[PDB]
């Protein structure tokens, strides 16, 4: 098979930083109509991929003209003269020459940008959960960066291990921050044992950290 | 457009039969491909029907495995793959001219599927920042994914973070769907979640209500 | 927009 190799593996840029992916292929990709058959294909966080370039330069409908592809024979190189915050994602390119069709490995370009806090927000269980025997309460961070967040939760001022779960999203595609919920779970006799519920978030856009708190039946 | 069947829940060892519908190009002009995309992100190509006059071509890797069709009266293009193991739970893309399909994920499992329980993560004082109020739904206990959500049967776009699921101790998956609003509103607007799970035929929606606290 | 290019070339028959 004809092997698609792309480096680098990841591009990681700022707003208005121009990038550069290179795509090598094995064997040449020349087609015996004349035609040179390498895609380039962007994949953002979260969607089904979108053909970007096509016969190695060709830029399909309503791509921005910041792109530009070019090459021939095994060495292939696409190009964004300025990155903007909607061209992170997973590139990919691809040969339509031989047998098997092969893929790069993938680019993923992601975007540097300012220290922003995160805004932070708790969630009492509901009165739903809690009838069916269960307690989740939610700890929200949203739209900060960087990604790396520290949440921690409190049961009654004492720091809780084991019993909660992080999930963050893709980078956003437009202020390429990130958001991160934290869940707590406790059975109803477990949860009822206790008063005060907190999530402490320290991120290092806050000058110290932050608490969100809640009495278990105030809400 | 390329537009793909829902996610499909099957055994070991049997068949699983998705659908690509083509709009907006000439489907006759255009080997449609099917490709397969692995955990990391690979892409792997298993194949392509030429619409025109129906020839395909394979990836030894799937040949004896996979069957192409296309329909040229109704424009779309079908892939059937036996066998399934393990490793055959993957998303798999139609891709043809300029555009791919959104995917269609296949999970591999003899587990009985279960649809979510859908629960209101209330906006209240405790979920106020800077003016904004953030108010969710917390989607627990399904098998297996995906779960799609929408805000206001999809009016509602601005704002809302989904989060990937998580995988519980249980070996059910559990999301949120989380959205910032002014929380000058919150007696005015109405915020309903709509969560919709293919394979267990369930569909929800639930009208989040703020808290007084 | 003319028609888009193709990915790889058709096959013959």
């Amino acid at each position: 098979d004809v092997v698609m190799t792309q480096t680098p593996l990841t591009l990681s840029v700022t707003i208005g930083q121009p990038a550069s992916i290179s795509c090598k292929s094995s064997q040449s990709l020349l087609y015996s109509d004349g035609k040179t058959y390498l895609n380039w294909l962007l994949q953002r966080p979260g969607q089904s991929p979108k053909r970007l370039i096509s016969l190695v330069s060709e830029l399909d409908s309503g791509v921005p003209d910041r792109f530009t592809g070019s090459g021939s024979g095994t060495d292939f190189t696409l190009k964004i003269s300025r990155v903007e915050a909607e061209d992170l994602g997973v590139y990919y390119c691809w040969q339509g020459t031989h047998f098997p069709r092969t893929f790069g490995g993938g680019t993923k370009l992601e975007i540097k940008r300012t220290v922003a806090a995160p805004s932070v927000f708790i969630f009492p269980p509901s009165d739903e959960q809690l009838k069916s025997g269960t307690a989740s309460v939610v700890c929200l961070l949203n739209n900060f960066y960087p990604r790396e967040a520290k949440v921690q939760w409190k049961v009654d001022n004492a720091l809780q291990s084991g019993n909660s779960q992080e999930s963050v999203t893709e980078q956003d595609s437009k202020d390429s921050t990130y958001s991160l919920s934290s869940t707590l779970t406790l059975s109803k006799a477990d949860y009822e044992k206790h008063k005060v519920y907190a999530c402490e978030v320290t991120h290092q856009g806050l000058s110290s950290p932050v608490t969100k708190s809640f009495n278990r039946g105030e809400c | 457009y390329l537009q793909q069947s829902g996610a499909e829940l099957v055994r070991s060892g049997a068949s699983v039969k998705m659908s690509c519908k083509a709009s907006g190009y000439t489907f006759t002009s255009y080997n449609m491909h099917w490709v397969k995309q692995t955990p990391g992100q690979g892409l792997e190509w298993i194949g392509y029907i030429y619409p025109g006059n129906g020839v395909t071509n394979f990836n030894q890797k799937f040949k004896g495995k996979a069957t192409l069709t296309a329909d040229t009266s109704s424009s779309t293009a079908y892939m059937q793959i036996s066998s399934l193991t393990s490793e055959d739970s993957a998303v798999y893309f139609c891709a043809s001219a300029a555009y791919w399909g959104q995917g269609t994920l296949v999970t591999v499992s003899s587990a009985s599927t279960k649809g979510p329980s859908v629960f209101p993560l209330a906006p209240s004082s405790k979920s106020t920042s800077g003016g904004t109020a953030a108010l969710g739904c917390l989607v627990k206990d399904y098998f297996p994914e995906p779960v799609t959500v929408s805000w206001n049967s999809g009016a509602l776009t601005s704002g809302v973070h989904t989060f990937p699921a998580v995988l519980q101790s249980s070996g059910l998956y559990s999301l949120s769907s989380v959205v910032t609003v002014p929380s000058s509103s919150l007696g005015t607007q109405t915020y309903i979640c709509n969560v919709n799970h293919k394979p267990s035929n369930t569909k929800v929606d639930k009208k989040v209500e703020p808290k007084s606290c | 927009p003319p028609p888009p290019n193709a990915n790889d070339p058709p096959p013959p028959n």
